[PDB]
């Protein structure tokens, strides 16, 4: 009886991590010490954009770099979100 | 060796298609900081003057320098009917008896050819025509190719070009010894 049964938290929503299943062990394809292997490396972030061409006008993608290579790429969009899908509800179809 | 030098001379000037390293600065500037080559014409006159200078030196070394291929040698070989009357007949199939004016033209033309101003002029128009042709080939190169990544230009220099050059450093003096063609290193010429 949502939302009433959810007031006391008597039910938990079955997340995808509940239905995770171990891979089959048989046909499955592919620590701390004085060595420098255990050593960690710092990464630095880089703010890419806006580039000169018109199409990529509002791209603010933040990259994490290990040296030269990209570790993780996080695009921040919304810089040209103008609310089209809402304004369309207050207009006729032709409008 | 000339082609390697010209390609090396574009990469040395930081010119496109070898400019991707300095190109990527404008793409990561961000929303807080900016460049410094802004109001300065210095690093632009330093850049254009290094391109012109890499064109003159490229001409000094591989093209003639200021050497014009002189046609006055060709006319000597072809012409054989020297005439003291000023006719200047030529022993050629399209030849005839010219009417060049001894009093008006030949006396004047001969003097102007030996002038210190005229001969210097042609020596510099030759070097200028040759530098300009190479200035064209730099501009044509920038308009013809995309950019090369920094690792790829580094591979070009270190694993293609320099190996070939060191191979030619062995071979060239070996041939100059084999054909008795080592020049004298005293002041001649
Ligand atoms: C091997 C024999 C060589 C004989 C000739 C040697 C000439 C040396 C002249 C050096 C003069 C400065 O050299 C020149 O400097 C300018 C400014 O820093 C650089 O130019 C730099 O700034 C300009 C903007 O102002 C950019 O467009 C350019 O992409 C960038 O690299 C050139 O890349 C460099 O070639």
């Amino acid at each position: 009886a949502e939302p009433q049964d959810g007031f006391q938290g008597t039910r938990l929503i079955p997340t995808g991590a509940d239905f995770q299943s171990p891979p089959d062990p048989f046909i499955d394809e592919g620590v701390d010490e004085d060595s420098v292997e255990g050593r960690k490396v710092r990464h630095y972030t880089v703010n890419f954009g806006p580039q000169h061409p018109a199409a990529h006008g509002v791209l603010r993608l933040i990259l994490e770099l290990n040296g030269e290579e990209i570790v993780r790429a996080d695009p921040h969009v919304g810089l040209l979100h103008r609310g089209t899908e809402k304004l369309c509800e207050y207009k006729t179809y032709m409008q | 060796v000339f082609i390697i030098f010209f390609i090396g001379s574009v990469a040395e000037t930081n010119r496109a298609p070898f400019d991707l390293a300095e190109a990527e600065s404008e793409l990561v500037s961000g929303f807080m900081t900016e460049h410094a080559a802004v109001i300065f014409v210095f690093f632009f006159l330093a850049e254009y003057g290094s391109i012109v200078l890499m064109c003159i030196l490229t001409s000094i070394l591989f093209l003639g320098g200021y050497l014009l291929i002189s046609l006055l040698d060709i006319i000597y070989n072809n012409l054989l009917s020297w005439i003291v009357i000023g006719k200047y007949i030529i022993f050629i199939f399209p030849f005839w008896g010219p009417v060049f004016i001894d009093l008006g033209l030949y006396e004047i033309i001969s003097y102007l050819y030996n002038a210190p101003t005229v001969e210097g002029s042609f020596y510099g128009l030759s070097l200028g025509v040759k530098t300009s042709i190479l200035i064209f080939v730099f501009i044509w190169t920038r308009a013809s190719f995309p950019r090369i990544r920094f690792d790829q230009l580094m591979s070009f220099c270190w694993t293609v070009l320099l190996p070939i050059l060191f191979a030619l450093i062995v071979l060239v003096p070996c041939i100059l010894y084999s054909f008795n063609i080592f020049p004298v290193n005293i002041s001649l010429l």
